[PDB]
């Protein structure tokens, strides 16, 4: 979430202390549409990671209603961001890849 | 992605379907006729010729 | 091991009248039910003409 | 006082469902009549441009 | 919807067939406090803890004897209406409805 | 057992408002929904009412319409209000479409397809609805959409005719549109409540857009009352531009009778029906005109099939947002633009428009959808 | 579907709760509400406004073009 | 057309007190649902 | 999976019609529900057809009668036709009747007292329906139910002005009722598949009157092909009727146009309004009148109220029966009576007739029942 | 079969239920007073007299 990824991803940083997501301690991950894909994904999500992305969802959802955000401190460490799922939803794509690819087979 | 049903599997896939394809098409043409009996066509139709 | 939870103040949020540990509500409740029914009702006699 | 406003009534009037209700149309009487009246004036120091006409149409 | 709905069919319903039923479970149970030597002990320990008094055994029993229902039906109102004591599950609670729920459950539309 | 669980009928009600849980994060793009069919209820509440006196008769149009208004008191106001309503309804009603859009909430297809039944019905059942009037406006306008019953190659003629009763518009669509809004309001509702189970199926989006099981809650108390609230505001609305000014919305046209000869300058839609006159009038060619039509909300559907950003809230996606409200700039734009008779900017200016209504939803939104992803980076 | 009790799978989290009657309904209303509203609005204005902009600009724009082009000229 | 510009035109006198007394009401209300769910503390305390 | 498994909104149509589950052992008894609203369906089509020409204006009475009759083909056909299917309609209503009658099958509430819903709605539904001809019949009879608007101790005079629209039945009237009956059927409609979902839930009775688990089928094929059957039994009927002697069941004083001044000799309802007129006239008193007519359904609900006997079938139980045919007797007895006008043996006649509704159900009836339990000994 | 809710028992419900069924009624009463305004009654008003 750093100045080029603070322009871009900082659409996601600053543009997200515009468009909300981080600025607001959002998971990137997180921002996937739920899909097929992504259900199943998350199905497949590690334990303790659960719990993390929960409590950020819900506390999200809290502020949300309170219509307000952290303190920009307590907005989220720019870069800095483990990419949760990517190594598992990653694999996953080579999964619905797979399943895709005999499929095509 | 198209691809997704492009294969020499589903290509066969059609390859099947096709005559029964051109039967129901049949099906609905013949269909438009005798509901409309349209003239444009209805001109054609001998002894179906109405007058 | 499992007991060591704690909860949080509600002052910021807290109407006056339960400002204090020291007093019982046991006169307060009935006062402030009362002030909303009050409203409410007002919402209903108002609504009913 | 007013805590038997809010309390009392509640209690002698807010706390029975019923009595709140009886309580709400036994205001819809007085309210109506009133807000009835008291518009009824807001219209007449509003303009005193019609039907005090009749004085001025010499009342027959 | 059981619970303050009892506690609301408490709240209205009384008959006196239960009164006296669970007044001879305040008897049973008046031995099994009473009765028992420990159970004696403790409850002479807190019995002048609290009260500095015991309540005899037709003290107890008199207080317990001017039982009245029309106070079940009144002092339950006292006490009991329109409050919002204790309610604890263990668990997935998603039954929990809200104290805008289960605390607007805390009141009575059955009237 | 609770009736309330129990009752079967009501086993639906609960299942339907009241047990209904539902995303507690739910905001404010609600209540117009409510409204609607609030909206709607009067609307057939009123129109029944109005029905009740109102006469739709040949001789009586003008006629019974003074008997309906000149004679009828609140029929003045019951009258012109509702009808004002009417708009209102059009009112949220692309609000609403708004709703979705920002919302991009058309993750939900039979919704989707089932609000453009409400679409296209809406904005016809309206129009012959709307027409009953039979005013100098809706008159020579009538000629208008009554010469839009003849696009079709070798049809239109015959069909104009028929739809149009015959050699032109006559008291044969009088009768016909007449019923013809008698009846498609019935459909509204059975389509409503279609749409309805339909939603109750998946349940629904949130404008978090994250999953909702975290949080949920029934709607009474919260989205209850919060409903009840956005209510007043309505009766705030139409009781307030009915309430005040009345008439502030028309266009004198209408109160002009319908004189057969007269074909005076204007023609123009509802503010309601307006930004299509516009888009109408753009094209050179018949079908041209009506593909588009039909093609603005057909657009739409197309975009649910054009959705294609790997996030579903633009919230997140600000370039997104830009061509958001900017599409909104090309709608209300658009209205303007309409809002002029035929002139010389103004030909160019909408011609660049519908550009926009093909490059700001159909390119420019979905090419954005693709730049924003390019940027996403995650 | 939904209802409850096949809900979703929760698990090592916590709640507080507290009776409606207990708090104010507007505490530092006029001050919460602040740039904290202007925290929404205001942050959200850059956003907002070139579309607009380039509205008024238009109507009024072309309002000029049209209707000066409605003045009659020489010759 | 509006003879009731001047009998409608009292209505809306009143209207203007209804919302502003029910507005409020009303908002009011809805806060007072509302009012606890928006102080609420939820404890993420996962265990260890 | 099965689609047919999969598809909400099939799920409900498998479960609705598809793969619901029914009795084996079913009985023709059935026929007449599909028929109905067929018939309803029909009915709704004609009618809106119909409404599609058809002005219901003042001037236009028997004047767009004729542009709708004389003036139109089919219209012909189509009005006069479907017009005789709306007693069709009853036909069928007051056989189902008897269908539940002779069934007992008033084991089920709510399906009952909707049916009852069904019932006086259909009454009035039709008559205010029924009277939009606005023909002499139906006008001076006009002054009649008209008349009927009055009852009330205090009421009926400001009443039937209001239901009235005024000081008579009038063009007020006219728009009145004309809506009236526009709104009434889709009530009809809906609650129509109110009772059905009320049906489904309990699923329903066999003529057999064991419980059904033992056997059921779908209604495909069974039930369904079954059910086309009927179906054509019924475009032989209504078909038929219309096909062959459309003008068979009329009363001329329809074709009569509307004379304010007339007042003939006749005022009869319809073969299916029959009935009833018989049993109003019957009695010398308002509400007695009145009391009894709502009490022959409202009897009906105390039938099941009065239900009685150990076991469902009267079929087992047959004095019951006797009780059965004979209070038809009573029936169309009460309309062959009706079938008079104003005379010295049909005062008596009709006035014992009473006392068999009151017996031969409230009394005969019941009493019956209690006696066949004597006898059953089991 | 009133013997069924007959006994001392419902009889008792009985007596709980009455005074609160004085109030409901008095509510349905009133209603079709202050809905009404029916002469009949509206003369008795006084002050709420109209007049
Ligand atoms: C089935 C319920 C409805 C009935 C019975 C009804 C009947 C009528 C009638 C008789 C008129 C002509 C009298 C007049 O203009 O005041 C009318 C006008 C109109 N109503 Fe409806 N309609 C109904 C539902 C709707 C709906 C769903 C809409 C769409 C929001 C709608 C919008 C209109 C419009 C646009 C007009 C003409 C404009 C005007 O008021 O002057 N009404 N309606
Ligand atoms: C007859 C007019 C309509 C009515 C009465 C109606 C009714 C409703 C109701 C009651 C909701 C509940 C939740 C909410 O409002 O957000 C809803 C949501 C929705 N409606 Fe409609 N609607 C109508 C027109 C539309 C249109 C025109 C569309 C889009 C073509 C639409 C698509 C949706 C969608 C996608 C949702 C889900 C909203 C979300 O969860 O974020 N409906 N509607
Ligand atoms: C609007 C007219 C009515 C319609 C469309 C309607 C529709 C139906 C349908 C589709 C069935 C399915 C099974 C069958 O026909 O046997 C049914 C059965 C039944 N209906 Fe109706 N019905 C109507 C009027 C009535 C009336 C007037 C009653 C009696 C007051 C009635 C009480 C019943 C009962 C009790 C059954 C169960 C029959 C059995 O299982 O033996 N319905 N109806
Ligand atoms: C909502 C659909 C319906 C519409 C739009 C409709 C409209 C009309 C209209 C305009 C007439 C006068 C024209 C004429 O007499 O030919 C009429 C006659 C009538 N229809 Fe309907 N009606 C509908 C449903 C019904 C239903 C449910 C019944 C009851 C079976 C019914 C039975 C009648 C009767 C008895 C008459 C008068 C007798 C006659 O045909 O001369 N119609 N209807």
């Amino acid at each position: 979430v750093s100045a080029s990824s603070k322009w871009l991803e900082g659409i996601r940083k600053w543009y997200y202390n515009a468009a909300g997501f981080n600025k607001l301690g959002l998971m990137r991950d997180d921002t996937i549409h739920e899909n097929d894909d992504v259900k199943e994904a998350i199905r497949r999500l590690p334990e303790n990671l659960y719990d993390d992305r929960v409590f950020r969802i819900k506390r999200a959802l809290d502020l949300s209603m309170r219509q307000q955000i952290l303190p920009k401190e307590q907005w989220t460490k720019y870069e800095e961001d483990k990419f949760y799922l990517e190594p598992y939803l990653k694999e996953v794509i080579r999964e619905r890849k797979e399943r895709e690819e005999w499929a095509k087979k | 992605m198209l691809t997704r049903f492009l294969g020499p599997r589903y290509r066969q896939l059609a390859r099947n379907w096709v005559p029964t394809a051109q039967l129901w098409g049949a099906v609905g043409a013949v269909g438009l006729v005798w509901a409309t009996d349209w003239r444009l066509i209805l001109d054609w139709v001998p002894y179906i010729n109405g007058k | 091991s499992h007991t060591d939870i704690k909860v949080p103040d509600f002052s910021d949020y807290r109407r006056p009248e339960v400002l204090d540990s020291t007093k019982s509500s046991k006169e307060s409740s009935e006062a402030r039910k009362g002030f909303s029914y009050l409203i409410t009702a007002t919402t209903t006699v108002g609504v009913a003409y | 006082a007013a805590p038997t406003l809010t309390a009392r009534l509640y209690s002698l009037l807010f706390r029975r469902t019923s009595t709140f209700a009886l309580t709400i149309v036994v205001g819809a009487l007085f309210f109506e009549r009133a807000f009835d009246q008291g518009a009824d004036a807001i219209y007449e120091h509003i303009n005193e441009g019609k039907l005090w006409k009749h004085i001025k149409h010499k009342y027959e | 919807f059981v619970l303050q709905g009892q506690w609301m069919r408490l709240c209205t319903s009384a008959t006196e067939s239960e009164v006296v039923r669970g007044k001879n479970l305040l008897r049973n149970a008046l031995v099994s406090h009473l009765d028992g030597t420990t159970p004696v002990c403790e409850d002479i320990g807190r019995s002048l803890l609290t009260y500095g008094r015991r309540i005899p055994l037709a003290e107890w029993e008199s207080r317990i004897a001017e039982v009245d229902a029309r106070v079940v039906r009144e002092v339950c109102s006292k006490y009991f209406y329109d409050q919002c004591p204790a309610v604890a599950g263990f668990g997935p609670i998603e039954q929990l409805p809200d104290y805008n729920r289960i605390r607007s459950g805390m009141f009575w539309l059955r009237f | 057992i609770n009736i309330r669980k129990t009752h079967p009928l009501m086993k639906i009600v609960n299942n339907a408002f009241i047990d209904l849980p539902a995303p507690s994060n739910i905001s404010s793009w609600w209540n117009f929904g409510s409204l609607l069919g609030i909206c709607l209820i009067l609307q057939i509440l009123t129109g029944l009412f109005l029905a009740m006196h109102y006469t739709p008769d040949t001789t009586t149009a003008f006629s019974s319409v003074t008997h309906i208004c000149r004679d009828v008191n609140y029929g003045w106001i019951i009258r012109y209000m509702h009808a004002n309503g009417a708009s209102m309804f059009f009112i949220c009603l692309f609000m609403h479409v708004g709703r979705g859009l920002y919302y991009g909430s058309y993750t939900f297809l039979e919704t989707w397809n089932i609000g453009v039944i409400l679409l296209f019905a809406t904005m016809a059942t309206a129009f012959m609805g709307y027409v009953l009037p039979w005013g100098q406006m809706s008159f020579w306008g009538a000629t208008v959409i009554t010469n839009l019953l003849s696009a079709i190659p070798y049809i239109g003629t015959n069909l104009v005719e028929w739809i149009w009763g015959g050699f032109s518009v006559d008291k044969a669509t009088l009768t016909r549109f007449f019923a013809f809004h008698f009846i498609s309001p019935f459909i509204i509702a059975a389509l409503a409540m279609v749409h309805l189970l339909f939603l109750h199926e998946t349940g629904s989006n949130n404008p978090t857009g994250i999953p909702s099981d975290t949080d949920k809650i029934p709607f009474h108390p919260y989205y209850t009352i919060k409903d009840i609230l956005g209510a007043i505001l309505l009766i705030l609305i139409l009781m307030l531009l009915v309430l005040f000014t009345p008439d502030l919305l028309g266009d004198p046209d209408n109160y002009t009778p319908a004189n057969p000869l007269n074909t005076p300058p204007h023609i123009k839609p509802e503010w309601y029906f307006l930004f299509a006159y516009a888009i109408l009038r753009s094209i050179p060619n018949k079908l041209g005109g009506v593909l588009a039509l039909i093609l603005s909300i057909l657009v739409l559907v197309l975009m649910p099939l054009l959705h294609t950003s790997k996030q579903r809230s633009m919230m997140f996606r600000p370039i997104s947002q830009c061509m958001f409200w900017i599409l909104v700039a090309d709608l209300l734009t658009l209205t303007w633009i309409g809002g002029q008779p035929v002139e010389h900017p103004y030909i160019i200016i909408g011609q660049l428009a519908s550009i926009m209504y093909i490059l700001l939803i159909m390119v420019m939104m979905p090419v954005a959808s693709i730049i924003e992803n390019n940027l996403l980076k995650w | 579907g939904r209802q409850f009790g096949h809900l979703t799978r929760v698990r090592h989290v916590i709640t507080y709760s507290l009776s409606p009657f207990e708090q104010r309904a507007f505490p530092h209303y006029f001050s919460k509400g602040i740039p904290n509203v202007l925290r929404r609005t205001r942050a959200c204005i850059l956003r907002v406004a070139p579309p607009f902009v380039v509205f008024y600009l238009v109507y009024t724009w072309g309002t000029q073009e049209f209707e000066k082009s409605k003045r009659k000229n020489p010759a | 057309a509006e003879p009731e510009h001047d009998h409608r035109k009292r209505m809306g006198l009143k209207m203007l007190l209804m919302m502003g007394l029910l507005l409020p009401l009303v908002y009011a209300m809805k806060r007072h649902k509302w009012s606890v769910l928006k102080s609420r503390k939820l404890a993420y305390r996962p265990p260890k």
